[PDB]
């Protein structure tokens, strides 16, 4: 009997339910998912303003 | 009230049980009993809460779209009264 | 609200340039 | 967006390209068999003349959770049957209170035109005794 | 009350010194609004990046807090010194006590395997931290064996 | 008949537990309810009132051009009755 | 179903391919024995092409139990659906005809109630013109 | 001709070419789209390979004749609701009938073969202690 | 109905001729005098084609005279009786399921039964060898 609720359970699935399928709680949601990162789970900035810093590089000049 | 007095309606009520009920009533209320169940355990958790975002996305959409046709409404009167006012 | 210190914000401490070396002045 | 008929989102939207308004495929294919005509210009309109519209697969969940009995955890088919029998009463509640207040307005319109023409009378009659 | 509250997120929100944000973090611990002491420390974390504020932080969720988040918090510092490592922000000794806090904290909870797990995957992602392998020993002397 | 009165029973309570767990969005409905209500009983009546209202404005903006443009054929007519006397 | 040549129901039902109809066995192989060809498309049909539909072993039980009462009950669920979905239909139109009517004669009422109130002002200026 | 599936006489009648048998499309869809095969035959089956029969003219003619000339009687919106009812009624009935039978012959079944089982092992254990 | 580009109900509606798809007005327009392409088909479209979709203002009036009753009625006859048609078929297809597995479930009861009798009869063949 079990074995055919299942299936009538998929076939009320597939025929009409198909079409209509805090920091912590996101981060566990991400953490879900996972089986920069800052601007993905933090929601605006200093980590940002660092790494963006850090990418450049200042022009060479010669020592006088 | 008269429209329910002279036309046949579904009568749901038939579906109670009591002991006095023939066992083909009771094996019908059983077998909608567990449609009901399979499809309340299996199938509405997934989708309900998705169901209800969405008719309230396109609610509060329409109403926004209405309460601006609103507005653009009174603009139109306003300035029509205003037309009226330069002849 | 946004009554407190109205005058002050962050951005005035920010220096523009460290975002992007090359900004053109 | 609902069909320009039932005010009810359509299952099957459809454009009359007389009217640029959407509606329902079924109902609007429906009423151009039995007028030949656009339902809100009155234009002539022919079945092939109706532009169907392509529904994106959003617009199927749009259209499977809106008006839905799968919103309610009440979900039966004694539920089912039950809600019908609501809705068509509903509708025959709406049709009889439709009819109800057509019969009143015309009443009250005819009233209004025929004080309307009696002014009228008056006025010239006034302007006719005024100009003797 | 509001008045107070409005005036630590202007201060904080201009970037002020550590002691503005354990400042309002006394306030919000003083309105018992446990909720308000996870947003500030959500961006404290942020402007404040020292691993003396993450520790804060769980030691804030152990006392005034479940489980559940005090583990989510663990996983949000080390997620962010393993994807900011390349930034060089925090010391060596800064993530050793970081990963040394986690796993102590997951062997009071009785689950030795995930602290096990927690060493053998630190030690492998910063191989160069002797202090991060003296804790291991330090832990393994204790709640391992003999081999 | 025993058995099946029993059946009907535990599926009975079984469904009332369902529904129990379904409970969690009541938030969203009376949002919807709230967002409906204020659509149907506010929003669209004004709606079509105002349009009734322009309606009736507009056809009046309709009369009184005709009538100021029938002033002035009024005037021409006057003028040329009375030169042809 | 029926044979779309004898307009009976076939003994031995055979699908043509090419029009996708159904035909009595003997008939379709002497057509096409006859003609080579489909009786329908009049394209080239071979007796190999020809599909025979077995009669399922229920549809043979069945067959014998289509003398039964359920089956001469003329409201299969499908079928009371449809029913119901034109009852629908023609319900939507007649109450969309009926509010369409209401709104042309809601505007016609405020039409007349303002060419009433014009007409009513003209007079009372010709009135106070005659008496004084 | 019946669906084999709902022993209904079809709306939308289609082939399948694997069984050669004809279903409601429907019902031989949804049953493809679930298991992927021919709901007799068992024989892998796809959509696509679905035959849709073209009904004739003189079969639309009489589907439609047949439901119009005998609904008619009871065409009203309350006695198909009614009917609706009472057929969902019926089916329920026969899907219990079923189930109850599925479940007692599963019992059934489950003690004749844990009878088969214990007579398998008493029976080598006197083969044992006969070979000793 | 949805924009196709942006998933929102469109605050102006345009239909696309070439895609037959609703999109946002400014959304529309700016794509093609960018591009001069359908944004679905990437067909060549010219801003004259493009159809813009009136919102009726007798929609928003036959909304208002459908009861709020109607519009808070979450339900819809259209999607009642789809519902009650996938519930049919779904039952049809356990019905369908039910039988095929009671008449598998009766052949293997009988050759368990089969089965159990032999065990029975070579273990008091054994008892009897064992006794003599």
């Amino acid at each position: 009997l079990g074995d055919v609720d299942k299936f009538y359970s998929r076939i009320r699935w597939n025929n009409q339910f198909s079409y209509m399928a805090s920091l912590l709680m996101r981060y566990d949601t991400y953490r879900k998912e996972s089986s920069a990162f800052v601007n993905k789970i933090f929601q605006p900035l200093i980590v940002n303003r660092y790494e963006k810093l850090l990418s450049q590089r200042p022009e060479w000049h010669a020592p006088w | 009230e008269e429209y329910r007095r002279k036309y046949p309606r579904i009568d749901t009520s038939r579906y109670i049980p009591n002991e006095s009920s023939e066992v083909s009533l009771l094996g019908i209320v059983d077998s909608y009993l567990k449609h009901q169940e399979i499809v309340l355990d299996t199938l509405l958790p997934q989708t309900v809460s998705n169901q209800w975002r969405i008719n309230n996305d396109y609610i509060r959409q329409t109403c926004t779209i209405v309460e601006e046709m609103n507005i653009q409404q009174r603009k139109q009167i306003n300035d029509l009264e205003i037309y009226r006012k330069r002849l | 609200t946004d009554q407190i210190a109205k005058n002050v914000k962050l951005d005035d401490f920010i220096p523009k340039r460290q975002s992007n070396f090359e900004l053109s002045v | 967006m609902l069909c320009a008929i039932s005010g009810k989102v359509p299952r099957r939207p459809v454009l009359s390209p007389k009217s640029r308004t959407i509606f329902e495929k079924s109902l609007l294919e429906q009423y151009v068999k039995d007028t030949g005509n656009d339902p809100i210009t009155n234009e002539p309109l022919s079945i092939e003349e109706i532009v169907e519209i392509v529904p994106s697969a959003q617009q199927a969940s749009l259209t499977e959770s809106t008006n839905s009995a799968t919103l309610k955890a009440n979900y039966s088919i004694p539920n089912l049957l039950t809600s019908l029998q609501n809705e068509w009463d509903a509708i025959m509640l709406e049709n009889f209170k439709l009819r109800s207040t057509l019969d009143s307005l015309t009443k009250k319109l005819s009233t209004v035109m025929y004080e309307r023409d009696a002014a009228k009378l008056v006025a010239a009659q006034l302007l006719m005794e005024k100009n003797e | 009350v509001e008045i107070v509250r409005s005036l630590y997120t202007k201060w904080c929100s201009l970037e002020p010194g550590v002691n503005a944000w354990n400042s309002f973090v006394d306030f919000e611990i003083r309105q018992k609004n446990w909720n308000g002491v996870r947003e500030i420390y959500s961006k404290y974390v942020m402007a404040h990046p020292q691993m003396q504020t993450w520790l804060k932080w769980v030691r804030f969720e152990n006392r005034h807090g479940n489980t559940e988040f005090t583990r989510s918090v663990y996983s949000l510092a080390i997620d962010t010194v393993a994807n900011l490592q390349n930034l060089q922000i925090w010391s060596d000794m800064e993530v050793a006590k970081l990963v040394n806090s986690f796993a102590h904290w997951e062997a009071a909870q009785q689950e030795y395997e995930r602290s096990s797990a927690l060493y053998q995957i630190a030690i492998e992602k910063w191989p160069s931290n002797q202090l991060l392998k003296a804790g291991l020993l330090d832990f393994e002397k204790q709640f391992g064996d003999i081999n | 008949t025993e058995v099946l009165l029993e059946s009907i029973q535990s599926k009975v309570e079984s469904i009332e537990q369902l529904q129990r767990k379904l409970q969690h969005v009541q938030p969203l409905e009376q949002q919807n309810n709230e967002m409906c209500s204020t659509l149907c009983h506010h929003s669209l009546p004004a709606l079509i009132e105002g349009q009734r209202k322009y309606y009736a404005d507009y056809y009046a903006y309709r009369q009184e051009i005709r009538s100021l443009e029938g002033r002035r054929k009024r005037l021409q007519a006057m003028l040329n009755s009375s030169s042809s006397i």
